[PDB]
């Protein structure tokens, strides 16, 4: 066995899967994460797997530090031979998708972009929630267009000209963050 | 690109990319700006990631650049939802549910046991005591 | 115990205080109503083996209540892997005389299985440390039980938080590290063959037996503490014991 090296968060609106190296000889994996100053909860059993999918556990507050650790086993199975990650507290790690706008209703001399609510990973009361629901204040829709727009809600209003049938492309941005602050652009949509 | 007497009118991509396959320059002609065409081509030419419907066990895959970001039902979970929760009652697992000991029987279910002291209640799952001062259990608290 | 509080009048009634000669040895955890588990390293320097008290129900030092159950220690079961004057192989289980009565300041503490406590407790981040013993490095001791709670650590991390000293032991397979290298907390001398129990779904085990560790809540060091995981099936062979000689008896281990 050796000990699994690189390891690294893919984590996108909350489904954090983190994955390390390297494909398993003679080998299986354990996982292991937990709240630094609580207990270790084991996850993905004896996985031939080299990732494995911690979302269920961070979406239980998204705003702790979580830190994590893949086990080395040997095939027919003192402490094993293991490697740390990095502490990952989700809601500033965690990506934001990409957004897509759902409707540009032309109402006179302006325009209302609507962008379609992002649904986070955040299981709450049945349905999951959405980015506005867990970022709240913190989150801004941004918009493109032929030329820059800012909303704290869903829709922009903009004030267009008469006849002249624009363009649009929208982006999701926590301004707050100094890295990950914002996504990728939409799928542009014109008049 | 060359469809004949379809080439007679000028550009307009609901029909030329909306309706019918866009090529690269067909963009650019359309956009001017090549930047313009970045924020266009970036996802036109990307695809539904989730055209393989990559989600299993009731999953709701949702597009991206390049991914897909599946939703899965209560009792699964995994990129794909492959892992059924329900499957999982094993011992390595925060003790199988058991209160005291843990026993697997990979196989059929695990069962749970108690220490010296202790029964089995209703459940199958917790114990409770049979002598008058069992061990780690502090009298004065309760 | 370096940093820690006073546990309350009946909430860590499984401590065994050790004495041999009317004089404060070590301490013990109860783990029925015969037997007593403490470390091998405290019984370095006795002569005296048939002078070996062992109270349970103490809390106060410097003062006599109607909870105190002194009885006596007739065999003191050791592996004799064991080397005086080391710290590995650190165990030692206790017979006494006359049993102990169970009562709501005197209860014994859970010796659990193997696995279970390798795989399930093991996980579990913090324990208690019990014990009347230095409250600093260097210093006076508690005349009140003193309780603290550490989190355990596996052994690839103890060593790379630890600063280096190269006349120090090994951190085996036997023992496991637990607290805080800042230097802010960790047990002490005249702590030994304390419990270290873990709480569990609403029972106490035990997973440690306070072993060595060098100084005294010091910065870049933790406690080093034995396993009793590894321990369990010989403790277990050993309670079924008939009576052997002496007060002292080197059991062999594996
Ligand atoms: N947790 C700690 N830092 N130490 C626990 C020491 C326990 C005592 N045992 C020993 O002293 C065995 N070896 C030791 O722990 C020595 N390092 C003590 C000398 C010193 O560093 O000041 C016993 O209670 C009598
Ligand atoms: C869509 O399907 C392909 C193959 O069927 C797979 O490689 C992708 O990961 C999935 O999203
Ligand atoms: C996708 O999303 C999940 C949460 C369920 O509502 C499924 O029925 C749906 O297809
Ligand atoms: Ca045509
Ligand atoms: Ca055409
Ligand atoms: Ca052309
Ligand atoms: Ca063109
Ligand atoms: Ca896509
Ligand atoms: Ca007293
Ligand atoms: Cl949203
Ligand atoms: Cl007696
Ligand atoms: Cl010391
Ligand atoms: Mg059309
Ligand atoms: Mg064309
Ligand atoms: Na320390
Ligand atoms: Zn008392
Ligand atoms: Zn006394």
């Amino acid at each position: 066995t050796v000990a699994a090296y690189n390891l690294t968060w893919k984590s996108t609106n909350f489904k954090t899967i983190l994955e390390w190296e390297p494909k398993p000889v003679n080998q299986v994996y354990t996982v292991q994460i937990s709240t630094k100053s609580g207990d270790w909860k084991s996850k993905c059993f004896y996985t031939t797997d080299t990732e494995c999918d911690l979302t269920d556990e961070i979406v239980k507050d998204v705003k702790q530090t979580y830190l994590a650790r893949v086990f080395s086993y040997p095939a027919g199975n003192g402490e094993p031979l293991y490697e740390n990650s990095p502490e990952f507290t989700p809601y500033l790690e965690t990506n934001l998708g990409q957004p897509t706008i759902q409707s540009f209703e032309q109402v006179g001399t302006k325009v209302n972009v609507t962008v379609e609510d992002e649904r986070t990973l955040v299981r709450r009361n049945n349905t999951f929630l959405s980015l506005r629901d867990v970022f709240g204040k913190d989150l801004i829709y941004t918009l493109y267009y032929w030329k820059t727009a800012k909303t704290n809600t869903n829709e922009f209003l903009i004030d267009v000209d008469k006849g002249e049938n624009y363009c649009f492309s929208v982006q999701a941005v926590i301004p707050s963050r100094t890295v990950n602050r914002k996504s990728t652009d939409s799928p542009v949509e014109c008049m | 690109a060359n469809a004949f007497l379809e080439e007679l009118r000028p550009g307009s991509l609901e029909r030329e990319c909306k309706e019918e396959q866009c090529s690269f320059e067909e963009a650019r002609e359309i956009f001017k700006d090549a930047e313009r065409t970045k924020l266009f081509w970036i996802s036109y030419s990307d695809g539904d990631q989730c055209a393989s419907s990559p989600c299993q066990n009731g999953g709701s895959c949702k597009d991206q650049l390049q991914s897909y970001i599946c939703f899965c039902l209560p009792a699964f979970e995994g990129r794909n939802c492959e892992t059924h929760k329900d499957d999982q009652l094993i011992c390595v697992n925060e003790n199988g549910g058991c209160e005291q000991y843990c026993s697997d029987h990979t196989g059929t279910k695990r069962s749970c046991r108690c220490h010296e002291g202790y029964s089995l209640l209703a459940d199958g799952v917790s114990c409770t005591p049979t002598v008058e001062y069992p061990c780690g259990k502090i009298p004065i608290l309760e | 115990i370096v940093g820690g509080k006073v546990c309350p009048k009946g909430e860590c009634p499984w401590q065994v205080l050790l004495l041999v000669n009317g004089a404060q040895l070590c301490g013990g955890t109860l783990i029925n109503t015969i037997w007593v588990v403490s470390a091998a390293h405290c019984f370095d320097k006795i002569k005296n083996w048939r002078n070996l008290i062992a109270v349970l129900g103490e809390h106060d030092l410097s003062e006599h209540d109607g909870d105190e159950q002194s009885r006596r220690v007739a065999q003191v079961i050791i592996p004799s892997t064991y080397v005086p004057g080391t710290t590995n192989h650190d165990i030692a289980l206790l017979r006494l005389h006359q049993p102990v009565v169970l009562t709501d300041h005197v209860v014994p503490l859970c010796l659990p299985e193997r696995t279970f406590s390798e795989r399930t407790l093991a996980f579990v981040r913090f324990s208690l440390v019990s014990g009347w013993g230095q409250l600093l490095d260097r210093g006076a001791t508690a005349l009140e039980l003193m309780v603290l709670n550490v989190p355990r650590l596996m052994t690839q991390d103890c060593l790379q938080q630890s600063r280096k000293v190269g006349d120090s032991p090994n951190i085996t397979e036997y023992m496991f590290c637990a607290g805080y290298s800042d230097g802010s907390k960790d047990s002490c001398k005249g702590d030994s063959g304390g419990p270290h129990a873990t709480h569990y779904r609403g029972t106490w085990y035990l997973t440690g037996i306070v072993s060595w560790g060098q100084g005294c809540a010091t910065v870049g060091h933790f406690g080093v503490y034995t396993r009793v995981s590894q321990y369990i099936e010989w403790l277990q062979k050993l309670m079924r014991s008939e009576p052997r000689p002496g007060v002292l008896l080197r059991a062999p281990f594996p």
